């Protein structure tokens, strides 16, 4: 005699309110994988220690040993990327269903989800996809785009052009939806309008779309261009989350284990000419071999996704 | 009869296009059963009934056409007077001791004396009108009704004698050979537990534990020899201390009747049933009040009320059943006397399966100091209204309210083993004292459970019946149904409890985990709603071709909100062709009454009620930057918007054939039911966001034959003989399921749900260890089979490179626990006033994995053991067939591989045994008093009957076990034999 | 508030029967206060001899 | 906090009486009833309190009372049981004269 089919089970937390979805999106933010540190381990700015345990994990990545790594080597986190993508898509699909929230809060939540999805797709297509500027790389399949929360389908790899089109669309959606100007310092990992513009600038820089890259970089600089002056504070790290230069402090790029296992090769330090305060600020005491350690990461307070110096560099390059 | 009740309509037999099994209920048919789920064993072909336990009130596991689901509902749906019942599901767990506390189904509240018919709907054409509750079959209960005429009153009284449980089939050691085994183990180097036992304590109390090992019997002082002789000469009957004979009672008074406008029925019934274990009992008192009034030639309103109250008393056991009297009859030492010379308690310190003797157990002390008592109050009310709008058009509405309330109370005093284990498990490491303390207060425990199961159902269907040109008949029904169910449970425990003072004591849990280990207050709430729209059509042509169909759209809060799957039809198409009515076959009508061929197709559905389409998560505290306490949510279960019912595609081909004026009736059905989208755990692609989750992806198949043959062998004025043979074969097979990569036993894919995979052994080598088979078919040892390597040489440092995928190839498929061939044979003789019914049942073709009679690495000598320990390999007895008691002295690598992998010994093919048993379910002889004698007494009729239940079980041998249905679970009592004398008066 | 009641009764020379089903829902003057009741009565008296 | 109360009140009554009614000389009327009654009543109460209770999660938290005195004003488990039985024998007489 009684039936409506609208019953929510009791015994577990089911996100329905804006605070619950904010908690879900915060958990998604926390689990953002720091695979750009491992990606830059593949570059010329890192040297794994002469140890055995410290090298059996990161040695093959540095040597560009794609075929037959040591099975104990470190692996890029596909699972974490797509789990955070699932949470972002769940937040996106849950719009028009978020209860107990101001429209300026629900809109901000959905815009943060859109921008997080765009950034995760960008990082995935950068890690495992051919560069956008490479000839013959526009029609090459790179990564499967996750644009829903379906658990019964197998996703096929999308071409780089499709991935970047989706990234641009999500950036536009976040720009239309994000309405927060600045978050708290302790909660600065979340995305704001400056984050939208900085991500658009970086995306357009990687695509080679110099006009839009310059436009977004100049918009960020007009809204905020204050830097950290190295000459009044030699030990002032620009990437510190409390600095006046960081826009978003989402991902701690350098994990503790990877930062404890690498040096800065003497060639990269030799690239630093005399008179650079970054030489004496970024790195630690010199080693007998001539390669220093680093002090720009390895702990949670050095989280940095966007900052104004990167915007200056993007604007100059464009 | 001439009609079939499906719970929604009444279908004529001549227009029945579905597989339906009927069973008329009376004393002459089912016997003196007290629950109706236990009266169906062997009475309907295709309906396999198995006993989960022998204790009173234990539910019966019923399967119609095999298991239709993997992780969903597997029990049939019980429909009482058109309103489906709730709480009839049988809870299935892993722990073998849970049968000690299994909940009774609501079916135990319905008196079989108030039921006329049992109709079982088997195929898609019969069940598809039940939508997403049809894959497991439907059992429709038709309760007795008032008959128009003079009032009829019945007074049945049944008195049952239950013989004592004889443990002679347990094949246990007496004091002599038990003491001899203990002495020979003390001599040998098998020292897993040498502090335990009776001989070991006696010898070690005099400091002779080392002298005996070196010299032997002569190395013992006569002070230590007279004690062992006294142990040998002390014999205790544990089948008399633990088990008992019983006198059970049952009374039923049913008065009914009616007149041209109102039909009434009233009934009261009270029974008391004792268990074979002392202290176990169950009372049931129920009232039935039905009355149906005819308001006008169109309106008709009826009210049926079933009120039930059950009271269960039983023993308290641990979580893992170290106390269980049925299992303790296999652990109690033959020479251990519970009482000393002065009558004081003597405690059994060898009761734990571990090497620690600190908690003593006395059966009398536990029976005196513990209690497990439950009370169940049940109610089922059905208000049914009918409006005959027209000769052809009729409307019906029906409201059914069901409410079951179970209140359980378990009390364990301070001086009882059940409290000793609780206090021992409360051991924690006190950081400030560098010691071990117990946080459970010194005193008893009182645990209270309150479970409530509610249901409200509302059905409304309109039926249209028209006939055109006297050869066309059309029957159309359209209806809807709203059904809401609630299940609320509460649990409360108080430690420090005093039985008389009723006062508890505060508990200080060291952590939150230890507080969850001893819960003090728990609440559980489940609520579900279902909206269904169904329709049925039937077209009969020339009384020869009947074409039927049904459709049902089901929706629930347990399904996803995806529009692609939201309301998908659950349909059926049926067809009947009566070959006997064909003009070309009228020549063969002097001996053939019926020949009908029926076919059916359709899709059934199942609901997995333990799966949710919502995002179930948990609150955690964490942060992404230094400082601040962000409240985050971690996803526990993935949200599945495409959750839906488990599809089942059924095809049934039938045949009915009656000859010689119902002299021989045959009903054959061949069915093939393939299940898809069964809800199960699948390893998802990593792009879905999760490694694995429960989705609709599994597959299954069942197929086989149901044969129901009924014969009238002798038809004479005085002597009549009838035979009813029901046979059913089911070929169950899992087609698509996933297993964990770490699993070492093979998956069921390609084999039944209860497939048994065992490691085939070739016997023993010259040292008594098991011998295995390799891929080439030659006899190898464990070291060769697993390729064990011991580089360190320490023995316990062994390792193997055998991957789980390769270890799965060591096991071989033996059989299935569920017997494929099931059925029964019922023989009915009637000679003048005497009537003898012999109902026998068979379940053939099964296999059962029995617990090893002894462990060859972990044999506990402080507890008794089966008589086959004497047929093990010994250096002095090299002709033994069972494995020897091995140690780490001879082959450390093999010994430690056996030790750290306990499943190798448990899964040997020598512990798997055939399961083919015929059981004499009923043998009842009744005498109807002569009409003149009844008239002299003023009774319309009278009758007496003497009845034997479970008197005979034969077939395959079940050695060391009390019953072939008791070969799997040692903690459940066997099915008890009974002799009932019944008197019926009118 | 709303109350409903259905009382069906009758009898004949040997058996007399009564049945009733009622349901009322009442609200208090204080917000969030309410009380409902569902009642069933079934009586049957038979004259055996 | 989640507090659950469960109060059960049961009763069984059994009456058995006999009436004798006679008329003498059309002016005396005698009515004598003699009977007995056995009654039994049970009243059980259970109370269970859980603190730290979350309405959506149905999970509670442990409580550490300073002593037993403070554990009685915040009880977590209480049980009460009261059973009584009554046996009665009654009789009535009535005598009507000349109406």
């Amino acid at each position: 005699c009684d039936s409506y089919l609208d019953i929510r089970p009791v015994g577990s937390v089911i996100p329905q309110t804006a605070e619950e979805y904010r908690a879900l999106l915060a958990r998604a933010y926390l689990n953002v994988p720091n695979d750009r540190g491992l990606a830059c381990l593949r570059s010329d700015e890192m040297l794994v220690n002469d140890n055995e345990y410290d090298r059996n994990s990161y040695g093959d990545i540095e040597r560009w040993n794609d075929v037959s790594p040591f099975p104990g080597t470190s692996q890029f986190t596909w699972s974490n990327f797509y789990n955070v993508l699932f949470i972002a898509n769940q937040v996106i699909e849950s719009q028009k269903e978020i209860t107990e929230g101001t429209p300026e809060v629900v809109n901000q939540l959905v815009g943060e989800a859109h921008l997080l999805r765009a950034y995760l797709h960008f990082v995935l297509v950068n890690l495992h996809g051919q560069p956008y500027t490479k000839s013959g790389a526009l029609n090459s399949k790179s990564i499967p785009l996750k644009l829903d929360t379906d658990l019964e389908k197998t996703l096929g790899r999308n071409t780089v052009e499709e991935v970047y089109t989706s990234i641009l669309s999500d950036i536009e959606h976040a720009r239309e939806l994000i309405n927060k100007e600045k978050w708290e310092t302790v909660f600065s990992y979340r995305f704001n309008v400056l984050s939208v513009d900085a991500l658009q600038s970086r995306v357009s820089l990687y695509m080679g779309a110099w006009p839009k890259c310059l436009e977004s970089a100049e918009a960020v600089l007009a809204k905020k261009s204050v830097l950290v002056d190295m000459n009044e504070t030699p030990l002032a790290l620009p990437n510190h989350f409390e600095s006046v230069e960081s826009i978003t402090a989402l991902e701690q790029v350098m994990g503790s284990s990877v930062n404890n296992a690498v040096w800065v090769p003497a060639t990269f330090l030799a690239l630093y000419q005399e008179g650079d305060k970054r030489l004496a600020a970024y790195f630690a005491a010199p080693d007998e071999n001539g390669n220093r350690k680093s002090s720009k990461g390895g702990k949670r307070e050095f989280s940095c996704t966007f900052r104004v110096g990167e915007l200056y560099l993007n604007a100059a390059e464009a | 009869d001439a009609v079939v009740v499906t719970g929604y309509q009444t279908v004529e037999r001549r227009k029945l296009t579905a597989a339906v099994g009927k069973l008329n209920i009376s004393d002459e048919t089912i016997g003196a059963v007290k629950s109706i789920d236990q009266a169906l064993a062997g009475q309907i072909a295709g309906l396999s009934v198995t006993s989960t336990s022998g204790a009173p009130g234990a539910p019966a596991k019923i399967r119609i056409r095999g298991t239709s689901s993997l992780n969903g509902t597997q029990d049939p749906l019980w429909v009482l007077d058109g309103i489906p019942l709730e709480g009839t599901d049988v809870p299935q767990s892993n722990v073998l001791n849970d049968v000690s506390n299994i909940q009774q189904s609501s079916i135990a509240g319905l008196n079989p004396a108030d039921i006329e018919n049992i109709t079982v709907l088997k195929d898609a054409a019969a069940t598809a009108i039940y939508g997403a509750r049809a894959a497991n079959g439907v059992i429709v209960i038709t309760t007795k009704k008032g008959k128009v005429g003079k009032p009829v009153i019945n007074f049945s009284s049944k008195f049952t004698y239950m013989p004592t449980l004889s443990t002679n089939r347990l094949n246990m050691l007496n004091s002599q050979e038990k003491v001899d085994l203990e002495l020979e183990l003390l001599r040998s180097n098998f020292a897993y537990g040498d502090n335990k036992g009776g001989v070991s304590k006696i010898i070690s109390g005099y400091g002779l534990t080392d002298a005996y090992k070196k010299g032997g019997w002569s190395a013992l002082t006569p002070e230590a020899q007279t004690d062992i002789s006294r142990l040998r000469n002390t014999e205790t009957d544990w089948g008399d201390i633990l088990f008992r004979d019983a006198f059970n009672q049952e009374y039923s008074l049913s008065l009914s009747g009616g007149n041209e406008r109102v039909t009434y029925y009233t009934s009261i019934g009270y029974y008391q049933e004792n268990g074979n274990v002392k202290g176990v009992g169950l009372d049931r008192l129920n009232i039935v009040a039905k009355t149906s009034y005819k308001v006008n030639r169109m309106l008709k309103f009826g009210v049926s009320l079933f009120v039930n109250r059950r009271n269960n008393k039983t023993y308290l056991t641990d979580t893992y059943g170290l106390v269980n009297p049925v299992y303790y009859s296999r652990k109690a030492n033959p020479y251990y006397q519970p009482f000393d010379a002065n009558g004081n308690y003597v405690y059994d310190f060898d009761v734990q399966n571990n090497s620690d003797t600190d908690l003593g157990f006395n059966i009398f002390e536990e029976r005196k100091n513990t209690s497990n008592e439950e009370t169940i109050n049940a109610l089922s009310s059905i208000f049914d209204a009918e409006l005959r709008f027209n000769d052809k058009l009729k409307f019906t509405t029906q409201l059914g309210l069901q409410l079951d309330k179970a209140s359980k109370e378990q009390i364990a005093d301070k001086e009882s083993f059940s409290m000793r284990i609780i206090r021992k498990n409360s051991k924690y490491w006190d950081s400030a004292s560098q010691s071990n303390k117990y946080f459970i207060p010194d005193g008893g425990v009182h645990k209270a459970y309150e479970n409530t199961n509610s249901q409200i159902t509302w059905k409304a269907m309109g039926e249209y019946r028209d006939s055109f040109n006297d050869i066309h008949e059309l029957e159309v029904m359209v209806g809807t149904e709203l059904r809401k169910t609630w299940y609320e449970t509460l649990f409360s425990a108080g430690y420090g409890f005093d039985r008389q003072t009723l006062t508890t004591k505060p508990v200080v849990f060291p952590d939150e985990d230890r507080a969850r280990q001893f819960p003090l207050h728990q609440k559980t709430y489940k609520e579900n709603a279902y909206v269904s729209f169904f329709s049925t059509a039937s077209y009969s042509l020339m009384n020869r071709y009947t074409f039927g169909g049904s459709i049902r759209f089901d929706g629930s809060d347990l399904f996803g909100v995806d529009k692609k799957y939201r309301y998908l039809p659950l349909y059926s198409v049926s067809g009947l062709w009566r070959l006997s009515n064909e003009p070309f076959m009228q020549g063969t009508r002097k001996w053939m009454d019926n020949l009908a061929f029926r076919v059916s197709y359709g899709i059934q559905g199942n609901i997995d009620k333990n799966t949710s389409p919502f995002l179930l998560g948990k609150y955690i505290v964490d942060n992404i930057l230094p400082g601040g306490s962000e409240h985050m949510i971690d996803i526990n279960s993935a949200p599945n918007k495409k959750l839906r019912w488990e599809k089942t595609q059924s095809v049934n081909v039938g045949l009915d054939f009656s000859v010689l004026n119902q002299a021989l009736n045959l009903s054959v059905d061949y069915y093939y039911r393939k299940g898809t989208d069964l809800i199960g755990k699948q390893m998802l692609p990593l792009e879905t966001g999760f490694v694995s989750t429960n989705i609709n992806w599994a597959s299954m198949v069942n197929k086989g034959v149901e044969v129901s043959l009924s014969t009238r062998n002798v038809a004479t004025k005085n002597f009549s003989w009838y035979t009813n043979l029901n046979f059913a074969y089911n070929n169950n097979k899992v087609l698509r399921e996933a297993i964990p990569e770490a699993q070492t036993i093979p998956g069921r894919e390609g084999y039944p749900v209860d497939a048994i995979f065992a490691i085939k052994t070739a016997g023993l080598d010259e040292e008594g260890y098991p011998l295995f088979y390799d891929k080439e078919g030659k006899k190898v040892t464990l070291k060769e089979l697993y390729r064990l390597q011991d580089p360190f040489g320490l023995g316990f440092t062994v390792n193997s490179d055998v991957t789980p995928a390769e270890e799965r190839s060591f096991y071989s498929y033996i059989g299935s626990q569920d017997t494929p061939y099931t059925g029964g044979l019922i023989n009915t003789f009637s000679y003048k006033n005497w009537e003898l019914t012999a109902n026998l049942s068979f379940n053939l073709g099964g296999y059962v994995r029995t617990t090893p009679s002894y462990n060859f690495i972990n044999f506990d000598r402080g507890q008794n053991v089966n008589s086959d320990i004497l047929d093990r390999w010994t250096p002095e007895n090299t002709d033994g067939r069972l494995p020897a008691l091995i140690t780490s002295e001879k082959r450390a690598d093999e010994y430690y591989w056996y030790d750290q992998k306990s499943e190798i010994y448990k899964n040997l093919d020598i512990w798997v045994k055939k399961l083919n048993y015929f059981r004499l379910q009923n043998l009842r002889l009744g005498y109807r008093l002569p009409e003149k004698m009844t008239k002299s007494l003023g009774m319309g009729s009278a009758s007496v009957a003497i009845e034997g239940r479970n008197l005979l079980v034969f077939g395959s041998s079940y050695k060391n076990f009390l019953d072939p249905e008791s070969m799997y679970n040692p903690y459940a009592p066997p099915i008890p034999k009974s002799i009932t004398f019944s008197l019926n008066l009118n």
